[PDB]
């Protein structure tokens, strides 16, 4: 339900 | 959710000296990926915050070289290596290793710089507020430090007390000092009853304490 | 060039709602993912959601979900923070902020931020008086002028002198809460004197929660 730090939110 | 405490609160600096805010974290800031995510952000008089570092060490375009961050693991720190005057403002450190990111409370940095006496300047009731039923006085401390003054009204040398307010700014960016205002409110009744409106400043620039006045018409 | 302008603060009744917009300009902003920040009295700074570059995925803090909806158009260049179900702990700054390309360090450019007050209390504009340049306003060359700003609610009011083209040696001191409930605040300027015949000072008063503009030319006094 959470973003991982290293999720990238950008394109 | 992660608790960030920074230290100290408030940090004066001598200009072109260093300065160290610290940051400890109450869990690890390492994550599974080999990397830290410990960033420092900060907001300055009349700018809008920005990004600073980030993984710990990692410095954003437009930040100058005399910042660099440090540490690992819960224990994290923001080096300044010679203060400028333009580095006056509050200093954040935020984790995002853990959900959700959280930030430090904040460290001010303050320019400690030699004592400047206040500009003194006094402003009587515009006509425009007069002809609504009230009258505004202002009296302007200008360019000053340290940030401590006294300001006290006399009217018709009648020490007031109760119908005044002060306000200071932030230290500014340039010459690292504050200013004043102090702004004292009557009804247009009251107001036309007297005639001699003073202001009068004690501040450590000043060998006795300086009135500035004027006569009501 | 990286600019964010948030906009929509003001007076909010508990239980009611508010949109929120930010304005993206100078970069590709269909390229980036974007955040919502505040920050509130005694609370300091608090993450509140983000959104995807595409708007593929979105994320909240905890005390948000299920009141506040994060949405974006890209071919407006605009974010947006719809605000529900109000509550007093919703006062704060709110500011927008880039994506950084991992989550975990956050952001970069930020906007000035747009204030959310969360009150029963009725929006009302200022009134804009002149603090005139005079002799007792004179020192060394040097002449002080401004405007006073009176009577206005909720916070804030900005200035600015002559459309922005005059910075240098202005002052706009934090507002005083009177104990009407309203707010005053001051703006001053240091200037030649010896120039007061020939220059225009005029501060622009800007109420955004009322939706006042204020341009009022200070004349000097002899």
């Amino acid at each position: 339900p959470n973003a991982n730090p290293n999720a990238n939110p950008n394109a | 959710d992660v608790v960030m405490t920074q230290s100290p609160l408030s940090l004066p600096v001598t200009l072109g000296q260093p300065a160290s805010i610290f940051c400890r974290s109450s869990q690890s800031l390492v994550y599974s990926d080999g990397n830290t995510y410990l960033n420092w952000f900060q907001r300055r008089p009349g700018q809008s915050p920005r990004r600073l570092i980030y993984k710990v060490s990692d410095r954003d375009s437009g930040v100058p070289d005399r910042f660099s961050g440090s540490g690992s693991g819960t224990d994290f720190t923001l080096q300044i290596s010679r203060v400028e005057a333009e580095d006056v403002g509050v200093y954040y450190c935020m984790q995002g290793t853990h959900w959700p990111p959280t930030f430090g409370q904040g460290t001010k940095v303050e320019i400690k710089r030699t004592v400047a006496a206040p500009s003194v300047f006094i402003f009587p009731p515009s006509d425009e507020q007069l002809k609504s039923g009230t009258a505004s006085v202002v009296c302007l401390l200008n360019n000053f430090y340290p940030r401590e003054a006294k300001v006290q009204w006399k009217v018709d040398n009648a020490l007031q007390s109760g119908n005044s307010q002060e306000s200071v700014t932030e230290q500014d960016s340039k010459d690292s000092t504050y200013s004043l205002s102090s702004t004292l409110t009557l009804s247009k009744a009251d107001y036309e009853k007297h005639k001699v409106y003073a202001c009068e400043v004690t501040h450590q620039g000043l060998s006795s304490p300086v009135t500035k006045s004027f006569n009501r018409g | 060039q990286v600019q964010l302008v948030e906009s929509g603060g003001g007076v909010v009744q508990p239980g009611r709602s508010l949109r929120l917009s930010c304005a993206a300009s100078g970069f590709t902003f269909s390229d980036y993912g974007m955040h919502w920040v505040r920050q509130a009295p005694g609370k300091g700074l608090e993450w509140v959601a983000i959104i995807w570059h595409d708007g593929s995925n979105k994320y909240y803090v905890d005390s948000v979900k299920g009141r506040f909806t994060i949405s974006r158009d890209n071919s407006k260049n605009t974010l947006y923070l719809q605000m529900n179900s109000l509550r007093a702990e919703d006062t704060a700054v709110y500011y927008c902020a880039r994506a950084a390309s991992s989550f975990g360090s956050g952001f970069d450019y930020w906007g000035q931020g747009t204030l959310v007050t969360v009150s029963s209390a009725s929006t009302k504009g200022p009134s804009v008086f002149p603090l005139a340049p005079s002799s007792k306003s004179t020192s060394g060359g040097t002449a002080a002028l401004g405007c006073l700003v009176k009577d206005y609610f909720p916070e804030p009011v900005t200035v600015s002198w002559n459309s922005g083209a005059l910075t240098s040696g202005v002052h706009t001191f934090p507002a005083v809460l009177q104990s009407s409930g309203l707010y005053s605040l001051s703006s001053v300027v240091t200037v030649p004197s010896s120039s007061l015949g020939t220059q225009t000072y005029i501060c622009n008063v800007n109420h955004k929660p009322s939706n006042t503009k204020v341009d009022k030319k200070v004349e000097p006094k002899s």
